[PDB]
RNA sequence: CACCAACUUCCUAAACUUAAAUUGGGUUAAUCUAUAACUUUAUAGAUGCAACACUGUUAGUAUGAGUAACAAGAAUUCAAU
């Protein structure tokens, strides 16, 4: 196995100088060996990416999937330790920087078939990972405007050179 | 093509549909507030409304008695329908049942649920959706418009 | 064909907790060894007004010699060199040096400068933190204030009035409790101890006594929320 | 949450204001619709005379249903009832902008509520000073037959004896098979047929190694725009604005349809007799009878037919 | 019919990460004014409703004890009274259910 | 391998030939074993050829380090900052002598695909071609079909 | 030049913030208890003269941050961004409370204050614009009003339909900026200096200073713009969603100085109005509003 | 009244002249032993001495696929009615 995610919480940075931007706090949390498919868990983990802590919890509370309840519990555990252990002043001042699903250690069983034949069943397990960063969620991406697109086209033209000559 | 058909397909078939709704109706009459799936509660609401109409017809009506006998499997409820529920709803012309949606069932099937009740029952009041007060900003502006329009002809 | 289902057996506790088990208590064949004793034999009550004094106390101890000096005799009986005249200075050396370890986090040295009742009360709440403690001049000289003795332990409470600086930080270097560099004057009572019997026993810092009449300490910079009672639907607030 | 939220007209209204807004919105519908009742006295556009080859505007109507009808010869004709309902002219383009040879007029009928509509549609009608309409449609109109926007149209715009074309969306049949969608024969019930009764047979030939585009396959059936050509007008009810059209019309009851003069070769220039720009009741040149009939029609209240 | 070729992760990643297959975000989530817990706009609060039903179960328990057996439903109206309350004139001739607890604030 | 590798253009470190030619190689490090069969040839290089190379190149600092060693190695450092290392294991004097001279003549520039054999900073003397060159003007600059 | 006035006024505003902020030494903890219906019994220990009611809402959850427009600190409405001074009881008010009178007034004042800012910068620097007062009108009146005295050269000029439309285009640009409503309680001495040129403001300042036992006056700043206030204001300019400058009416008895009142209507994000309902309410907001 | 074009040939540097079963010869990866070397080497002596392919063997993990398929009568006061 490998369990690096837990140790990411033990990094100690040196004291910051007075004339330096305040470093945002970072919290890493995971749940190992969830009886759930990592593929099915991906959709839940994907959905809350980039959302704030309260926004993510609202979306999870009204979802009908099993993993939705599991991810909610991990987020609450992560939220509490951030205030309790990582000197996060405000509970609400958190957003989901990273959230992903990983394969776990599964089991092999037999699924019976009609004619004295069988197949290899897999009892799937998964991991869930999150990193929470203090501060408001980063602003959403803005689509490129028509003028923005046109300028890139002109830059593409201006980069041209005479090819295969002095 | 199921255009114009006013019934859901429930249970094991047409007879099974009636018996399933019949049991829900019998529970509603006894308890006056029932939890069921939204689709089934919606299907049973129509029979809940019409049953009260038959009770209004009167005890001496033979058609009402036969209909009440069929639908109420527990026969102690027949006096209740004619002597309790029907007297309660004498004033109303309709809309005896109040049906609302409650959170999804937390039982791994995540069914859509509803609470169906007869109006005027003795149970604790349901937490109904309550509209905003006239004191809110939008309502006051609308209230201001109403006063001017009526007063100025 | 197939492979067999081996059940494939900080883990034994869960194993036996789920299964349940009769854990009969066991008599330890070797007695556990204690080099210090939790608590203070007699908690010295600091006289009111002992602070804000800008030797009289030492005279009071001379009066309490009836219940204290006899203990000193025992301290001499096992060492014969413990003199309260010179001890004050040595006490400061431990205190100052011990606190300095925290800056480096040389937990190795601390174990040789503090007892097993002070190390857990000096480092436990500093893991994943970077303290910065510096000693400014001492306002007045240290003085012994209370000597007690009980296998056989002796405790010599010392009174110190000094000026210090503390600048604890988080994992991320952010300031959490204190001013980067500003002296503040502190009057704290320290309780040293020693294991008289052991040939390799010396004087180490055991605990500190906090007078009730002490001023409140500086508060943390951050703002806290104290949650109110959490109520299930049955319950109602009161 | 500092995020998107949903709202609807009723969310923030109180119990009293709920009724007030309903009455107000319905009040506005009344005043706006009575402002446009008099086109000819509101700067009507110049009225050109009819010339050969002209095409005039058409109407949008609602489908009421069907009923029987008889002629003086005793024949029975099943007829469909179309009601012209809140039909106004909405927009005008010139020949150039429409890109056709001919110009375009957009008409609209069956006023609807204003509460679940996009802001764009509401602004379009607020400029025109009309309550919103259920549907827009485009009619090809020659320059002589142009009518100013905001002009109401009425069932009297048509007269018994003219032939008309109706286009509407057909009844939807959902996803269907191949037998009910294209009338394929299918396969036998018995004699060894295994799991193939209503199935398509061979898609194509083995050589082309593909399926031709446009091959008929199972799919969604109905809900398509279709047109019926050459339907006679038997009678018009001026009081209720009802048109009696021979035979069947595509769509379900209460479906909106597009009514315009027939484009078949025979009735090429039959709109000479009909009101050329449109029928103006505000002009009041002569007051029409409540019911207009075609000569062959046997009217009820007449003596029983005796083919003497 | 069996696959003629294994499907690549690049083809599969397009299928299962298509927007049609992703979880849709909800805009209908709001707070209950009374309890401060989350709810959807068109559904009742699951926390306030939980209070009502727990009280309802208690009342229905008391009704069963009074009846003592099946097929004992009254032919007269029912009413619920809490400690410190006595039947009024309008309450005459109606089955009375008595509850030890004080009248709940919401219950009127 | 061209698409699988990087490329650059022809260049010189500091316009090496314009004003004065400067030798790019600036340091050679040779580590040897007093007694090791693999380092025999390198040992003879020190005995015979190292001093003559050092004199010919006075801007190259040469370091010879006899030490208990398993492979003799040559490290060459250049002014532009490139560092090159060579295994000298079991090489004759002729091979090591040949290799050392190649390092001196080279520049620190990476030996990767060079896009063009030539390079100029002033490609044009008479003016670079643009579409208007070889187009005759018109009276009043009238564009085609313009009435005026 | 108008730019000089804005620069000088801003400096004094910035200077006053530092002066009062410096006056409070160290960090002092204050017990503020949550007395609201939801999450009752919570106690926030906060830093005296630094923490604000918004910071208290930050602890609980983001819902309080979005939905709380004002708070009752010991029974009085407090600006969400106004620093707390002592241990107290706090309750959060939203637009949808059963008795939003306090919130309605605070929103109504803020919309008028924004209306003043847009007007002053709309007109050309050649002409002179003098703001006189922000009248206190009930929400039932149908529109918020701001009184302005313009230049004599414009006395015969009335804004056209597009002129009022442009005035609204800028308001929907102040909203997009999402500017916080800064708050200061300042002594009369500083307030008069910041508003020395405007005689109308000076007398207004005198009335407010007279009312209170001290000479403390309430100053609020939106970006560069600064103004006196009748009371608390909305946290940010992003609360507004719908805004409209409706009608300009010139007060008839205005011979010595032609004082023109510009009216407007707005609705918050939380209480939005349908397309038709907005129309009717705006049309009813184009009629002269008397002050009662 | 010609141009273009296959290292066919010339040119700078070099090189010395044509499917594949089979045949002659020159080196070499790895590991062990002898004697040395001492950040991983040299000369010898050895060998289970080198795998993109046997519907190879074992194990692991994909694809098909989150697909085919699988399951608990109803209400309530819930080893209950
Ligand atoms: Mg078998
Ligand atoms: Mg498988
Ligand atoms: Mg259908
Ligand atoms: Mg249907
Ligand atoms: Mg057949
Ligand atoms: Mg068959
Ligand atoms: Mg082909
Ligand atoms: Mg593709
Ligand atoms: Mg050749
Ligand atoms: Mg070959
Ligand atoms: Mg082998
Ligand atoms: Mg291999
Ligand atoms: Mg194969
Ligand atoms: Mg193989
Ligand atoms: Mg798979
Ligand atoms: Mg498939
Ligand atoms: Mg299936
Ligand atoms: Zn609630």
């Amino acid at each position: 196995i490998s369990r690096k995610w837990e140790k990411k919480n033990k990094i100690v940075y040196p004291p910051q100088l007075p004339g330096e931007p305040r470093r945002p706090a970072e919290i890493y949390h995971c749940r190992r060996q969830i009886k759930y498919s990592k593929d099915k868990m991906w959709y839940l983990a994907k959905m809350i990416r980039g959302m704030s802590i309260d926004q993510a919890l609202a979306q999870l509370e009204f979802n009908d999937k099993k993993g939705a309840q599991i991810i909610k519990e991990v987020l609450l555990e992560a939220q509490d330790m951030a205030v309790r252990d990582h000197n996060v002043e405000f509970r609400s001042n958190l957003h989901i920087a990273e959230s992903t699903s990983g394969r776990g250690q599964c089991l092999k069983r037999i699924r019976y078939h009609g004619r004295g034949r069988f197949g290899i069943m897999e009892k799937v397990y998964c991991h869930y990972f999150v990193k929470l960063v203090e501060g408001p969620p980063p602003p959403p991406e803005v689509p490129k405007t028509a003028v923005d697109h046109a300028k890139d086209y002109i830059q593409q033209l201006r980069s041209r050179t005479i090819i295969h000559t002095l | 093509i199921s255009h114009g058909r006013v019934y859901r397909r429930l249970g094991l078939g047409p007879e099974s549909r009636i018996h399933l709704l019949r049991n829900l109706l019998t529970g509603l009459v006894r308890h006056e507030r029932i939890e069921a799936t939204w689709a089934r509660a919606d299907e049973m609401r129509g029979y809940a409304e019409k049953l009260i109409d038959y009770g209004k017809l009167g005890d001496t009506n033979e058609r009402a008695m036969r209909m009440a006998d069929f639908w109420l499997t527990e026969k102690d409820l027949i006096p209740k329908l004619f002597k309790v529920l029907a007297p309660r709803f004498q004033g109303q012309n309709g809309n005896y049942t109040r049906m609302l949606q409650i959170p999804n069932r937390k039982e791994q099937d995540r069914a859509k649920m509803a609470v169906i009740e007869y109006k005027g029952n003795y149970l604790p009041p349901l937490p109904l959706p309550h509209r905003d007060s006239n004191l809110t900003l939008l309502n006051q502006l609308l209230l201001g418009l109403q006063q001017d329009l009526h007063h100025n002809q | 064909r197939f492979r067999p289902p081996t059940p494939e057996p900080k883990e034994f506790l869960e194993y036996a907790r789920k299964a349940g088990l009769v854990i009969p208590q066991e008599r330890l064949e070797r007695p556990i060894h204690l080099a210090c004793t939790a608590g203070i034999f007699d908690p010295y009550v600091p006289p009111e007004g002992d602070a804000r004094m800008s030797l009289t106390q030492r005279t009071e101890r001379l009066r309490k010699n009836a219940a204290s000096q006899l203990a000193i005799r025992k301290i001499r009986e096992f060492d014969a060199n413990f003199k309260t005249k010179d001890f004050p200075e040595k006490a400061k050396d431990i205190f100052i040096e011990a606190h300095l370890c925290l800056n480096n986090s040389d937990h190795d040295r601390l174990h040789t400068l503090v007892t097993e009742h002070c190390f857990p009360d000096m480092v436990w709440d500093l893991k994943y933190k970077t303290v910065r403690w510096g000693f400014v001049e001492s306002l007045e000289p240290a003085q012994v204030v209370h000597v007690r003795c009980s296998n056989m332990y002796g405790q010599v409470t010392v009174r110190l009035h000094t000026r210090q600086t503390l600048a604890i930080y988080d994992r991320f270097g952010r300031l959490m409790y204190g001013q980067e560099d500003v002296p503040k004057d502190v009057l704290e009572y320290v309780v040293f101890e020693r294991h008289l019997m052991n040939p390799y026993g010396s004087w180490r810092m055991h605990a500190k006594i906090v007078p009730a009449w002490a001023p409140p300490k500086q508060p943390i910079l951050k703002t806290l929320m104290i949650p109110g009672p959490q109520l299930k639907p049955w319950e109602e607030y009161e | 949450l500092h995020s998107k939220s949903s709202t609807w007209w009723d969310e923030h209204l109180s119990e009293e204001n709920l009724s007030f807004v309903k009455q107000l919105v319905s009040d506005e519908n009344k005043t706006q619709l009575t402002s446009k009742l008099n086109p000819l006295k509101d700067e009507p556009w110049p009225l050109h005379p009819w010339e050969p080859g002209s095409f005039r505007v058409g109407l949008i109507a609602l489908k009421l249903g069907m009923m029987p009808l008889w002629t003086k010869d005793g024949q029975k004709h099943a007829v469909t009832l179309l009601q012209v309902q809140d039909c106004h002219v909405l927009k005008y383009t010139p020949k150039e902008d429409h890109n056709g040879k001919i110009a375009a007029l957009t008409v609209g009928g069956k006023t609807v509520s204003r509460f679940y509509k996009p802001d764009s549609r509401l602004e379009f009608y607020r400029d025109l000073g009309l309550p919103p309409k259920q549907i827009h449609k485009i009619f090809h109109v020659t320059d002589n037959a142009v009518i100013k926007p905001g002009t109401p149209l009425y069932a009297a715009h048509f007269r018994p004896g003219q032939y008309v074309d109706v286009t509407a969306k057909t009844i939807g049949k959902g996803f269907q098979g191949v037998m009910k969608r294209w009338g394929f024969k299918g396969q036998p019930a018995s004699h060894g047929q295994t799991k193939t009764h209503r199935r398509p047979g061979a898609i194509s030939t083995g050589d082309i190694a593909r399926v031709w585009p446009g091959t008929k396959m199972p799919g969604r059936m109905g809900n398509q725009n279709r047109t019926v050509y050459g339907l006679k007008v038997w009678r018009v009810n001026t009081k209720h604005n009802i048109i009696y059209v021979n035979g069947s019309v595509p769509g379900h009851k209460n479906c909106l349809v597009k009514i315009k003069d027939s484009t078949l070769p025979a009735y090429k220039d039959s709109c000479k007799n009909l009101p050329f720009p449109t029928y103006f009741p505000d002009g009041d040149e002569e007051e029409l009878p409540e019911d207009l009939f075609d000569e062959s029609v046997w009217q009820p209240s007449e003596p029983s037919i005796t083919f003497a | 019919a069996a696959p003629k070729n294994r499907r690549t992760i690049e083809v599969n990643r397009c299928r299962r990460r298509n927007p049609q297959k992703l979880i849709k975000i909800k805009n209908n989530i709001d707070i209950c004014p009374e309890c401060g817990h989350l709810k959807q706009k068109h559904v009742l609060c699951g926390y306030c409703y939980e209070k009502v039903r727990q009280e309802t179960t208690k009342i229905r328990q008391q009704i069963g004890a009074q009846e003592g057996g099946p097929f004992r439903a009254p032919s007269v109206e029912t009413m619920v009274l809490y400690t410190g309350e006595k039947p009024s004139e309008k309450d005459q001739g109606k089955r009375i259910v008595e509850r030890n607890i004080k009248r709940p604030s919401w219950f009127t | 391998t061209g698409r699988g590798t990087s490329s650059r253009f022809l260049t010189s470190v500091l316009h090496n030939g314009l004003g004065r030619y400067v030798q790019q190689l600036q340091r050679l490090s040779l580590s040897l074993s007093r007694d090791a069969p693999s380092s025999r040839g390198a040992r003879e290089f020190v005995e015979r050829e190292v001093t003559d190379f050092a004199r010919r190149n006075p801007g190259v600092v040469v370091y010879v380090n006899p030490r208990p060693c398993a492979m003799p190695r040559i490290v060459a450092e250049y002014l532009n900052g490139a560092v090159r290392e060579e295994n000298v294991n079991s090489k004759s004097v002729e091979e090591i002598k040949s290799l050392v001279q190649k390092l001196a003549d080279q520049s620190g520039l990476d030996v990767i695909r060079i896009r063009k054999p030539f390079h100029t900073d002033n490609p044009s003397i008479q003016g670079q071609w643009h579409p208007f060159t070889n187009k005759r003007t018109a009276l009043h600059g009238l564009r085609p079909r313009e009435l005026r | 030049s108008p730019t000089e006035l804005t620069e000088m006024r801003n400096d004094l505003f910035n200077r006053e913030k530092s002066r009062q902020l410096s006056l409070t030494p160290r960090t002092e903890k204050i017990e503020v208890k949550h007395v609201g219906k939801t999450d009752p019994g919570t106690v926030f220990v906060m830093n005296k003269n630094i923490s604000t009611p918004y910071s208290c809402a930050m602890h609980l959850s983001e819902w309080y941050c979005s939905k709380s427009i004002l708070a009752l600190v010991d029974g009085q409405p407090w600006d969400m961004y106004k620093p707390l001074t002592k241990s107290c009881e706090i309750k959060f008010l939203t637009f949808k409370d059963p008795d939003p009178k306090e919130v309605n007034k605070a929103y109504w004042r803020s919309c008028a204050m924004m209306l003043g800012c847009v007007i002053e910068r709309a007109f050309k620097d050649d002409y002179v614009v003098s703001l006189v007062r922000a009248p206190e009108v009930p929400v039932i009146a149908g529109a918020f009003c701001y009184d302005v005295t313009l230049d004599k050269r414009l006395d015969e000029w009335m804004p056209t339909k597009e002129n009022l439309r442009s005035f609204t285009k800028d308001a929907h640009a102040l909203i997009y900026r999402d500017l916080p409503f800064e708050t200061l309680d300042v002594d009369a001495r500083v307030a008069l200096e910041i508003f020395q040129h405007n005689k109308y403001k000076v007398d207004f300042i005198e009335e407010k200073a007279s009312q209170n036992p001290e000479r403390i006056v309430k100053l609020h700043r939106i970006g560069d713009f600064i103004d006196v206030s009748e009371g608390p204001l909305i946290p940010r300019t992003s609360v507004c969603f719908q805004y409209e400058v409706s009608a300009v009416h010139n007060l008839n008895p205005s011979q010595p100085n032609l004082i023109r009142r510009f009216q407007g209507l707005s609705l918050p994000t939380h209480l939005r109005a349908q397309f038709t309902i907005w129309d009717k309410l705006v049309e009813r907001s184009r009629k002269m509003v008397t002050e009662d």
